[PDB]
């Protein structure tokens, strides 16, 4: 029931961090990390006799509510045209909202895609998706 | 036959020279999966200066060509059970 | 509450431009980009070592009732049968409803498709699928 | 609010006119036209440097329920069999009701599918595809 | 209001006839075509100079509650295993229930399909997709 | 109305018979038999002059509630890892219920794929996808 | 009625076991089988001669809410990186919760995927689809 007594993570005690700051009205984040795990297959024998991994597809989408300013490409981490040239390497964290300890954490990401989304009436939503080389964390 | 809705399929079967004299008469219990058959001509082409002249000489070496697969399961035979790989 | 004070854009605090004039009854204006990122894979390990860039793409979709006059056609944006190739560069903003200042800006586009729909007791509609070369911002 | 005020079109103010006659009882028309629109890449430059059009793939889609009698292929516009052969080119024009002004219209049309649905007490539904050379308009 | 003086086919007034006998308890009846059509396209222009077909195709479905007896095995158009070599063109019409009175004809069928379902609680069916060579219709 | 006098199958007058056993508490079993028919086209004529047939792609699927004990795989028909090996051709009936007569029968299925689910809180449910040589009937 | 006298697995009634550990919090537990079946086809006959098997294929897939400690990566299933490499082959079975009595076990299993999502106002999940050689069961 409690904050200091509940079992499960929930969205409202958990913080995301980039760069080091808080990001702000978000809606979700989700992350597809695959190994593209196979199994090695043999003549005379239908089924496979070990697995093994090919390459690691990691992946993290972040989607988000459009602040009235210092959204991801006004702050610097998105980018449009040549700029996604000069944009190097970013760190993201998944945060413990209490002590701030780290639930899991992305060694340097990269961008995908970017969609800013207009409608009719409703708030404006952003979505981006980043690819990264390692997550990792620690405790 | 065809399976055609009038008789059953009926299978291949290939006669063989038996060294004692006689012979052996081997058959397939899974029909081919591909099947292809050539009828190579022996004519020729040759181009004068002034007109084209084309000679025949008759019928050539016909080539009979076909691939496919042994059954799994096992099946019975006329004098025994033999399975795909002793096939 | 009020808007000046809000930090959210609302449908309602955002006007959308093109060829320096505003749009009467838009609908939608969702602005997708894709990097076409894939870093790239070495034998000998599991995981990319770097993530790198392909080939931009930039796609702008509008979506609007279709008005008596001053259609996309009308306005020149849209045409009908080869008459499209003696159209040129359009050119879209996004901006403050509140204060007329620009948000961002697609630098150069054309038209993909012009899809229309009648239907029985329904509103009409004009949709455009723009691709677009950049897109930047100042201020 | 009246018709003769109105800034948008509607279902109720449009006439679908074929060969010179209005269609009766359709439920919806919707046209899509691609110009097949294209980026032209580059070696060193990771974005396209302009667009290039490629085929004008161009379509219009009828809906209708069907008339007792004077359907399309009793009328003499949809076809079956080798008839498909002998129905020459045919035209078809969207029509401002009161003044039955031309809003757009289809230069030479041509039949791509024929959906005849019938089905358990519902009324009879009608769709056909048509592709046409090209699409124009006179004010 | 009445039957004689509607102009427009309800699921009431249609009967569904196949090898000379009307069908009982039949649900659904589409009726689809592709001309294949796909205009020439020609170097030297962005749009099609003229639209020509290149193969027709006909599909007729029908759907059935499954009948104790005269289900469509037993009324002889499909069948089980090797058998369907055996089978011949079947025939089928859609009629006028109020006058007996051919709308349309479907002069040569052979099937594709014969999909069907029984579940819990729920009335079974047969499904057939049949395929048809030619459509016609006089009076 | 009564089960003497109705003119339909319904799920609660059929039996679906297994190796001479009722099979308990299924949901649903559906079966596509598609027999690959097309057509023959010809040059200078557009449409097909018979249609042909190709290769017996005959399924079953049977969905079922997990019986706390003898389900199939316990029972004997289902299987896992080199246990597929040793399940010879297994058969399956349709059956009406007050008289057991045949309604369709299945010279000899066999197994594609074995789905078992569990889930939060609900019934488990099992899936099992059959591919036969024959199917058939006699009255 | 009663737990003893019940004779389907109701979600209640099945614990989910891994690395000899009872799981908290999980949710499905869908295992999917493919055993490639596909019979051999034969000039000379419609159907097919008898259906053989050519490639096992074994998922399970886990899904489960987010819990603070002793989530998959820390009970060592899940992880991270390279770090999967130092990993090795998971066990897993599923029990009578009212006896502690095997159903069934996949005897060696490794990761394809490990997808999570965090939600505005919603409790957060891990789900994992491993992939198994063989499952097997015993009393």
């Amino acid at each position: 029931a409690s904050e200091a007594k509940q079992t499960v993570h929930t969205g409202n005690t958990v913080l995301l961090m980039i760069k080091g700051k808080p990001v702000g009205r978000a809606q979700s984040a989700s992350g597809q990390r695959e190994y593209g795990t196979t199994g090695v297959y043999e003549i005379g024998s239908i089924m496979p006799q070990e697995h093994v991994y090919l390459r690691y597809e990691g992946t993290i989408t972040v989607e988000r509510l459009r602040m009235k300013k210092e959204n991801f490409a006004d702050l610097g981490y998105a980018s449009l045209g040549e700029e996604i040239l000069k944009k190097d390497i970013i760190d993201i964290l998944v945060v413990d909202n209490l002590t701030k300890q780290v639930i899991i954490s992305y060694h340097g990401c990269s961008a995908n895609n970017y969609n800013e989304t207009w409608q009719t009436n409703e708030i404006v939503t952003e979505e981006i998706e980043f690819s990264y080389l390692t997550a990792s964390d620690k405790a | 036959p065809q399976s055609d809705g009038i008789s059953n399929l009926h299978r291949i079967a290939l006669r063989f020279p038996k060294e004692g004299g006689g012979y052996d008469m081997y058959r397939f219990k899974v029909n081919p999966e591909n099947y292809t058959i050539d009828s190579p001509q022996r004519t020729t082409a040759i181009k004068t200066k002034s007109d084209i002249v084309i000679e025949d000489y008759g019928k050539d070496i016909e080539v009979i060509n076909f691939t496919g697969t042994t059954g799994f399961r096992p099946v019975r035979e006329a004098d025994g059970l033999k399975t795909g790989k002793q096939k």
